[PDB]
DNA sequence: ATCGATGTATATATCTGACACGTGCCTGGAGACTAGGGAGTAATCCCCTTGGCGGTTAAAACGCGGGGGACAGCGCGTACGTGCGTTTAAGCGGTGCTAGAGCTGTCTACGACCAATTGAGCGGCCTCGGCACCGGGATTCTGAT
DNA sequence: ATCAGAATCCCGGTGCCGAGGCCGCTCAATTGGTCGTAGACAGCTCTAGCACCGCTTAAACGCACGTACGCGCTGTCCCCCGCGTTTTAACCGCCAAGGGGATTACTCCCTAGTCTCCAGGCACGTGTCAGATATATACATCGAT
């Protein structure tokens, strides 16, 4: 049995739009945060809640951006999101 | 002297009028604070809190739950146009999003 | 070190509107953030109004105007009603 | 470390965003965007930390940075 | 002699992008302002500078919106701006 | 009175915005958008006027309304 | 007493330190204002003013003009990425826009 | 009725940077609005910092931090340099 | 190419009103001295951040087949740009008058401040019930026939 | 339409840990009184906003016509989805250490507050020169052949 392309994608949309857990891995995200912060100040410690706040904000921002990207793609009569779509969304948003 | 009667009880409010007054006086907002300002502010805050909590409790009951969670709060805020406008640039932690799939993507 | 919060009052309001409904700690934290945010917004707008009109006192009129400026539509209508009722009741002891 | 944000994670985020089909170049574009965002927020948080003469970035610092960038976050103490 | 479609349009773009005067008629704009204000409070007077400020802000806002609409049009492989383009721009902008 | 914003005017605005070709439905869409914007700004300005117990909407009122809607205007006293 | 020496002259500044101090004390910002704060603020304001004015004068000279106009100010601000970012959500009255035509529209 | 403005100082700076260049009344009004805006931004950020750190005094540290938070890149770098130089000169009379 | 039309830049001369300088005054800033309290500094304690080990399992990486979606090409028909004659009202200049913004004077209600009291609110401890995890049957829904 | 298979929903049982309640304490709000001042109200001035008339002319408007562009259809090929298999590293739990964040106590110097004075900056006035307008012109660009 093989589901036709799109079925599993829509099932995943429904599942993740129904769920609320964080989707980025904790350890990799933490490493990224520390690596980025290292360029500004050395020997920096981080509260667990600080890292959690960062993760929540980043995920929310990315979800919103993907929403606008989807809208741009659909506007161009496409169903696939592309870098040009991300670029348009960001440009219009003022970023 | 007479027994201490709280300003909240005098105004028929659950929110702390005295605390709101202190926060206004020590919040670097103005030189002076009128006597009615904390009462008014407390009443407004109470009304908004009541509204949100009521809508969240309704969502919880619809989900067969007895405790309000961030998900329920997010649902309540996003399903009301006015509340959504008020809290437009706000992210609710552990709230998720509203189920929304564009019609053009459906099979 | 004692850290003040609006938990108690939020709980009272919850018990008034939904006697059999509780609330999680996370949701309680959300409510605290919400109250603080709205407080800040209203107080700041009232402060600006006072400064614009060369007044040194933030009064119920300033609060009302801030509410009208910030809360959209019926939110503003009902908030204004509530504030006026509360002020009247307090002023009549 | 930027590679730790794997393709499946980005896909999950897109799914929550209602995206059905994803191009192969989206992962790299997304990684770059996320990096920029993070840099801005962390910069501001570290500025707050340094002003407080602290060595530990706090949740308050993060919250403040987000607030001043117009991305107010509820749930972490303000 | 007839210039081919597009030449005069581009000349107008250059001229209006080089000039700074207000492009909406003063009297009609003033009438619109007063008509709108009537619904909020009656017997309202208006400073000349107040009307001028409103006109300046409105024109700037509309120009910015037309810029974003143009970008949307180009994104959809079109050279003509459409209501769907305005709608997309505004949605992404947060309005 | 909304019709006073004539088609040539909208065209001029589009030209300043770099638009080369314009659809016929754009004029009505633009009129609606402008009306909404104006309503919001005027509402706030009138609120300020009423708070000041004045009968004349001032440039300061307009400036403040624009500022609070995140559309700061320079040149009219702030 | 000794002849009055302005704080501006002591700091080698053109912006009014005394005025900035008064505006800080009466602006409902804090309970107390340090002695160095007005000096620092005035210096920063002066620097920013100098930058904008220099760029506007350059634009004026390029336009064979001897007086700075809002157009020149707008050009100066929008042609500098950093200044544009700082003044992103600001509208300069009678400033116009930057000449920009999309490449796809050209003949 | 006297209405204070930054006209004199803006003009002074202009005559320092461009001795043969004047300025229109409209441009002067724009510059005044600019100065007021930046002042407000800086003072508000310094106030927030002070409140966050449970301090009652706005000092050069608060101003410096506010400048770093608001001014982007080299604007901040040079503004900080200018402020530090000015403070040093003032403190040494 | 090419020449003709044509709009647009450029060069010069008149005017004009708006900006740059001077003056008088007055009020806000500077010099001088005081108190007191806020912030700097030093010691302490404890909690909470960092680092390491191990297992184990869920998630990530990789390969592969294929189908459906991006994208390029083409035809057509219709909607929009360009130009021209007509008409409509916007603009400018003068004049009128009156509403209301703005300033001053006076005074009274009202909010800051201060000391004593006490009760509301917070930290800590305990328990039980809501929810979560597991497992298994029911229902839904999808795709190939 | 059918049917099988895969996924989700629901229903019930067990446990566990976090929300709700109770209690001691302590410090922050309340009460009662005093005093200065700020803003509420009356009244007067005089600015500027509104209303109108008339003339002019530039902008809007209606229409004709041609053509460039939007849009629908068709074909192709490539590259993303979906699924099976292997690998890897995330996560959970458990332990150890130490460093830095929060707290308290003492001191001192830095800023508010008051007074006295005086000079800088801000309305008012003026004159003169930069820029706007008009005209002629040169020049580059668009278009049809």
């Amino acid at each position: 049995h093989r589901y036709r392309p799109g079925t599993v994608a829509l099932r995943e949309i429904r599942r993740y739009q129904k769920s609320t857990e964080l989707l980025i891995r904790k350890l990799p995200f933490q490493r990224l945060v520390r690596e980025i912060a290292q360029d500004f100040k050395t020997d920096l410690r981080f509260q667990s809640s600080a890292v959690m706040a960062l993760q929540e904000a980043s995920e929310a921002y990315l979800v919103g951006l993907f929403e606008d990207t989807n809208l741009a793609a659909i506007h161009a009569k496409r169903v696939t999101i592309m870098p040009k779509d991300i670029q348009l969304a960001r440009r219009i948003r003022g970023e | 002297r007479a027994k201490a009667k709280t300003r909240s009880s005098r105004a028929g409010l659950q929110f702390p009028v005295g605390r709101v007054h202190r926060l206004l006086r020590k919040g670097n907002y103005s030189e002076r604070v009128g006597a009615g300002a904390p009462v008014y502010l407390a009443a407004v805050l109470e009304y908004l809190t009541a509204e949100i909590l009521e809508l969240a409790g309704n969502a919880a009951r619809d989900n067969k739950k007895t405790r309000i969670i961030p998900r329920h709060l997010q649902l309540a805020i996003r399903n009301d146009e006015e509340l959504n406008k008020l809290l437009g640039r706000v992210t609710i932690a552990q709230g998720g999003v509203l189920p929304n799939i564009q019609a053009v993507l459906l099979p | 070190s004692r850290k003040e919060s609006y938990s108690i009052y939020v709980y009272k309001v919850l018990k008034q509107v939904h006697p059999d409904t509780g609330i999680s700690s996370k949701a309680m934290g959300i409510m605290n953030s919400f109250v603080n945010d709205i407080f800040e917004r209203i107080a700041g707008e009232a402060s600006r109004l006072a400064h614009y009109n060369k007044r040194s006192t933030i009064t119920s009129r300033e609060i009302q105007t801030a509410v009208r400026l910030l809360l959209p539509g019926e939110l503003a209508k009902h908030a204004v009603s509530e504030g006026t009722k509360a002020v009247t009741k307090y002023t009549s002891a | 470390n930027i590679q730790g944000i794997t393709k499946p994670a980005i896909r999950r985020l897109a799914r929550r965003g209602g995206v059905k089909r994803i191009s192969g170049l989206i992962y790299e574009e997304t990684r770059g965007v996320l990096k920029v965002f993070l840099e801005n927020v962390i910069r501001d948080a570290v500025t707050y930390t340094e002003h407080a003469k602290r060595k530990t970035v706090t949740a308050m610092d993060v919250v403040y940075a987000l607030k001043r960038q117009g991305r107010t976050l509820y749930g972490f103490g303000g």
